[PDB]
């Protein structure tokens, strides 16, 4: 019933709260100070025990997690109703702002390898059996070729879907979703019974891939409605509009593929992208 | 497309308009909760509605916003809501707009039991009207005809509201509301170019729905309509995209308003009525010509 911050490998004295770094669906994350630190503060009922448990099984989980592509996990402490999960602060920006930085050059071969990074880091996950759930742009962090991924897990726990008889979907997560995913969305949908799988991450990817290349997510133009029938029938763009070859637009089609089961690892994909010009 | 009274109110409309000059927050105190809210500006002693959409974005694009937005004190019609002026604060820009006491037609089907169909051939006149003079003298289309965007008064005057004048503010908007009841055209859906025909489906689709009293896809069964007289989006969508359009029930319809619901709700838009078409069809003919007192069925109805 209870998280103690000396429950954890790392030597913990004090604990300092600075600025927010930025506003978010999921709690509130704010600078911090152990080295400097990235602190999330998150709120539940008061006696909702199931999701508590839930929480401690997740967090159990994590406290296992070591690899330079994925954010470091240093420490989590309950104590309810408000609980805080405080992880290594990213130095630089997230590949959302970089994307869509005019002066930041971004070409093919870069693309590449910031997708090899992403792809060592979810392998990484994978493999000791940690799905994502929400891998995304915003997710990611780049600091002068260094790549780390952040807030994987989180999704199963974060209620960012919460009017009555209406599901709240922001801009940019659709795109995201696989297939399987998209065709369950309702507004009784609930973040934790979601069938998110390896397979859903690797379409994750897949659309950040997109990203890396257009410079925008899929489906800009289009309303959610229309995002969400599109997706949930297989219609899926290409990137021939502006000019890339065969091969970057390959990984599109393996990504994004219709059945779950065409989709590759991350391993395999790793691959792929090294057997690009 | 001119009438006497019509010019009355609008001439009465501009007058009031001139009274305002600009807006900020403490001119407003709030009423009641309609997100859109009944206020009360006190520089002028006019009761308004004032929609309140949180943006949170650097001021380049606000500035933007707002000189899109400017367009509306142009537009001026007896089938649109007046509009007074748009300004930002504190992370939400505001529109105000005139206040009409009857609501949405959505909650105003929600108290009734089923709208009759005179009151939805007048309110079809409203909207196709209203729909061409946005065409015809501003190049734009709505965008988003539903019950619940169409507004009613104790005067009697049915206008058209939330229509799509700025495109930066469609993308300014950082996430929507999809619910079980979808009022977009097929090749919306699907992503292929569309014109004013989406919004003549959505209006057929909206009609039905006031008609029946009940969202009309999917199609209930024999059990609900002869009592009459668990779904997720994305079977929805394609439902509405694969299966055949809906349809009214055959007995308690007249000829003319189920062939005018089924030329508007025909799934190829180039076969679809436009809205000249509709203008000349037989059941708004009929209904033009007719004498309802839509004022009266209104107050009766909401208790106003
Ligand atoms: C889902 N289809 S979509 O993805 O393509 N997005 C989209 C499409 C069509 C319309 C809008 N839309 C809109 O829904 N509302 C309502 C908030 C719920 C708007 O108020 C709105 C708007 N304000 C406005 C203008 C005049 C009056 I008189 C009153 C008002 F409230 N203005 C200026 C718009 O230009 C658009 C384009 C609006 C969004
Ligand atoms: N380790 C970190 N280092 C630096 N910034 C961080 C770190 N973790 C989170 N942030 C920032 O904290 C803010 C909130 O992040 P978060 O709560 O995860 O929402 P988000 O993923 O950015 N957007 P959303 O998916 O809609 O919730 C963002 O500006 C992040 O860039
Ligand atoms: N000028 C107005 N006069 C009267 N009621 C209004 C006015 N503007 C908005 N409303 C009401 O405010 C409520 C909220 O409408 P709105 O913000 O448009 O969301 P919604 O109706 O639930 N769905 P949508 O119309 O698609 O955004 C509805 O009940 C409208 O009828
Ligand atoms: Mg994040
Ligand atoms: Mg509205």
């Amino acid at each position: 019933t209870s998280i103690f911050l000396q429950e954890w490998d790392i030597p913990f004295e004090q604990l300092e709260i600075g600025e927010l770094i930025g506003k978010g669906r999921f709690g509130q994350v704010y600078h911090g100070r152990w080295g400097e630190v990235a602190i999330r503060l998150i709120d539940i009922e008061r006696d909702n025990e199931d999701q508590l448990k839930a929480f401690k099984r997740e967090v159990m989980a994590y406290r296992q997690t070591r690899h330079e592509n994925v954010v470091l996990f240093m420490g989590a402490c309950m104590s309810p109703p408000h609980l805080a999960i405080i992880t290594s602060l990213c130095k630089g920006r997230t590949l959302y702002s970089v994307v869509r930085d005019a002066k930041i050059v971004l070409d093919v071969n870069k693309t590449r390898q910031i997708a090899q990074e992403i792809v060592k880091g979810m392998g990484y996950l994978h493999a000791k059996g940690i799905l994502h759930k929400d891998l995304k742009s915003k997710n990611v962090f780049y600091d002068n070729g260094k790549v780390v991924i952040t807030d994987f897990g989180l999704f199963s726990i974060s209620g960012v879907l919460q009017r009555e008889d209406k599901l709240r979907i922001q801009n940019g997560w659709l795109c995201h979703l696989a297939p399987e995913i998209i065709r369950q969305l309702s507004p009784d949908t609930e973040e934790d019974k979601l069938p998110f799988s390896k397979h859903s991450d690797v379409f994750a990817l897949g659309t950040i891939w997109y990203e890396l290349h257009a410079r925008e997510w899929p489906f800009k133009t289009q309303p959610a409605e229309a995002i969400i029938w599109q997706m949930g029938t297989g219609m899926k763009p290409n990137l021939s509009q502006i000019g890339m070859g065969k091969e970057i637009s390959d990984i599109l089609l393996f990504c994004w593929a219709f059945e779950q089961e065409e989709r590759p690892t991350f391993t395999k994909l790793m691959d792929m992208l090294e057997k690009l010009p | 497309e001119l009438d006497e009274q019509q010019r009355k109110r609008l001439e009465a409309f501009l007058t009031q308009k001139q009274k305002v000059g600009e807006l900020k927050d403490d001119d407003f105190e709030k009423i009641s909760e309609l997100v859109v809210f009944k206020v009360s500006h006190k520089p002028s002693g006019l009761v308004m509605a004032r929609k309140l959409i949180h943006l949170e974005i650097k001021p380049a694009i606000r500035n933007q916003i707002i000189r899109e937005l400017q367009v509306l004190h142009e537009c001026n019609s007896p089938y649109i809501v007046g509009f007074y002026g748009a300004f930002y604060s504190d992370g939400e820009i505001s529109i105000c707009m005139e206040h009409m006491d009857g609501g949405s037609l959505d909650q105003v089907l929600k108290k009734a039991g089923r709208i009759p169909e005179q009151i939805l051939g007048k309110v079809s006149i409203a909207v196709i009207k209203g729909l061409t003079y946005l065409r015809e003298k501003h190049k734009i289309m709505h965008r988003d005809v539903k019950p619940s965007n169409i507004l009613v008064n104790s005067r009697g005057e049915i206008k058209l509201c939330d229509f799509g004048v700025s495109g930066q503010l469609i993308d300014s908007m950082a996430n929507s509301f999809v619910g079980t009841r979808s009022y977009m055209s097929p090749e919306r859906l699907q992503g292929t170019h569309y014109s004013v025909q989406s919004d003549i489906w959505s209006m057929g689709l909206s009609l039905v729905e006031m008609a029946v009293g009940r969202y009309p896809i999917p199609p209930p069964d024999a059990k609900e309509l002869e009592l009459m007289f668990p779904m997720a989006i994305f079977e929805l969508l394609d439902y509405i995209v694969n299966e055949p359009p809906p349809k009214l029930p055959s007995a308690v319809f007249s000829l003319e308003f189920q062939d005018f619901v089924n030329k508007c709700l025909i799934k190829n838009p180039a076969e679809r009525a436009d809205l000249k078409q509709l203008m000349v069809h037989a059941f708004i003919k009929r209904s033009d010509a007719e004498e309802v007192d839509f004022a009266g069925w209104l107050c009766s109805t909401i208790g106003l």
